[PDB]
């Protein structure tokens, strides 16, 4: 899990 | 008010809409795996896209049943007797883990007309062998261990054994849990695949789970679930900061006014390095910031950023992908007040959902 | 009713009885410091034998005030504005990590007239780890010497430094001896000295006659009260929690899966990693069985680890693991919705006494 | 860290 994190 | 979450509905529903498709292509149902996301002030949302809940355990079946309503599915690797008869009043599907567990309850599952089922471990490692499949794992059973004399009454199969994975591992497990319960998948009414599905993951091979989920339900007249967590709230909520002091030691050091081993405690745990709109990495841009805690606690270092102009006391920081594992686990360690939860409504407006105080830090501890 | 925490009196009051001793024989004064155990069913017993209290924030410095007296110590590295008022109307020393905070509030601490102080950065690292070692370069915790400002100390009654963990009492006075070099020349102006926490005073073999003799010299050179600050100290081996095996199965070997958690009620075991003792249990191969303890949440990390038994585990067995009260029930969680454990209290006279129980509301409310 | 030190 939180790998794909995007602003 | 800072430190505070907040929740974007026309990022969620941008998740959502992703899930829609998928259920309406093949006729399969979704479920939101409540341990990665529970903020039920969105649940009704969820729900109206989605076909209902999954859960832990009684508490989660409980809020999903509750506040989204549509179907409230559980898995647990051991029940409590104390809490069985509430579970089979608010679930319409229940999921054990072993053989034990289901002869124990098999009488109160018939009698509440409820659907059962068995969790599987296919022993089919497709992560780093936390990976459900490892030798030695305690959740599903194994073939060896499996026992086809006991399946009356048993009327779904299911499995997960994915994180934040594609469609291919995915084809890949189902294609050994044909080839080692293949003879069992046609008696039964329902298949779960799990979650751990990176559905909404740009870039995800939505036609490959498309062709598979459709491929078993035709071959075995199964109704298919998926159950994913993250893909429900992936990039769709941030933590909101502030920054209280600065000072130089061997370099800037910003303290912020949210913790993570408080407020994001995957990140110092895992640990991962969360996004931060307008940050970069060090050296990328002008000024490098160590971020810590306002928490007594040498570890509570958030991570090195860069930003273009200074950071100074009342500068804000926003944190991304901040809806997922982490409101569902914060804590109060150091008494830290919890953050406030908001909500980003599609109109544009933010609602004040939840604020936090003393008496949220003191109950927990007489 | 298991999972819950139980924390034993007897085993409490044999720790603050050495604290106690220590008072005694230096005239300085020791303070809980509650991010360690903040459970304040036990505060009247701790501040009968202790000075009070520190915290961490607002919330830490109202729970010792209201719950145990005495004296109310608070360290933040950075005060919010907006609770600053409430915690000097609570608070009788005030400690400030920079001297930009200290100028921020100098005035509202002033006409509060509550004694302000200065945490230092002695550079000195005595710790293992540097990760969790406030002395490490970087460090956000305490003024370093290059940076500190003896023109702004007009004010300023106290210093203080947190610098160990679960050390003896020669970290301790090296320590010291930095100070003394560093910061010398401030220290007589001072009306006290705070040496912080991470001293562990109550583990069997600590030099108390050397802390006894650093303390004692300390004030006596200086004319100030000296304060120490621990928290483990307090309340090491002096909980337990008590789980019940709710299934056994086999899988390349026998798997317990209990009623508590490690992710939600002993995060530390996950998160350091370490191995909690169990009692009866042992490590691999050494005792007739082997059992890897899982938990019964939904996720497959959730091992508390693998211990060995005389006698097999089956539902029903009750599990014991020692010294959790320390750092547990202050940041345990409700992940995947585990209903946190109870909290019971047993009595000096050993009677047992439900100090708090558990259900859905708590972990409700957290969500929205 | 925090937990050197526990007996039974
Ligand atoms: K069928
Ligand atoms: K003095």
């Amino acid at each position: 899990h939180h790998s794909s994190g995007l602003v | 008010q800072t430190p505070c979450y907040v929740v974007d509905e026309a990022l969620l529903e941008r998740n959502l809409v992703i899930l829609k498709q998928v259920i309406d292509r093949t006729g399969c149902k979704i479920l939101l795996a409540q341990k990665a996301f529970s903020m039920f002030a969105c649940y009704p949302l969820i729900g109206s896209y989605l076909n209902g809940t999954t859960a832990s355990g009684l508490f989660e079946a409980r809020l999903g049943k509750e506040e989204m309503g549509g179907e409230t599915h559980i898995f647990s690797p051991a029940y409590r007797e104390d809490e069985i008869d509430e579970i089979l009043s608010l679930c319409d599907h229940v999921i054990f883990n072993s053989f034990s567990q289901w002869e124990k309850y098999k009488a109160k599952v018939l009698a509440s007309g409820k659907s059962a089922g068995l969790r599987l471990n296919p022993e089919h490692s497709t992560q780093d062998h936390y990976d459900p499949c490892s030798p030695g794992s305690r959740l599903g059973i194994t073939l060896k261990k499996f026992r086809p004399d006991l399946l009356d009454g048993i009327e779904g199969l299911h499995f997960h054994t994915l994180c934040e994975q594609d469609a291919a591992p995915l084809v890949e497990t189902v294609a050994v849990v044909e080839e080692k319960f293949g003879p069992w998948l046609s008696q039964m009414k329902w298949l779960n695949f799990g979650g751990g599905h990176h559905i909404t993951r740009p870039g995800y091979d939505i036609d490959a789970l498309v062709s598979c989920v459709s491929r078993v339900q035709e071959r075995y007249g199964v109704q298919v679930y998926l159950e994913p967590g993250e893909a429900v709230a992936l990039n769709a909520g941030f933590l909101v900061s502030t920054v209280l002091d600065v000072l130089e030691n061997s370099g800037n050091i910003a303290v912020l006014d949210t913790s993570a081993a408080c407020h994001m405690p995957d990140v110092l745990e895992m640990p991962y390095r969360p996004p931060i709109a307008g940050g970069g990495g060090l050296g990328e841009k002008a000024y490098d910031y160590r971020l810590g805690g306002p928490t007594c606690l040498a570890g509570d270092v958030i991570g090195d950023y860069s930003f273009d102009e200074p950071l100074s006391p009342g500068s804000r920081v926003v944190f991304c992908d901040m809806a997922i594992y982490s409101m569902v686990k914060n804590n109060t360690f150091n008494g830290m007040n919890l953050p406030a939860i908001y909500l980003k409504k599609q109109d544009g407006s933010i609602q004040l959902v939840r604020k936090f105080g003393y008496e949220d830090f003191k109950t927990r501890l007489s």
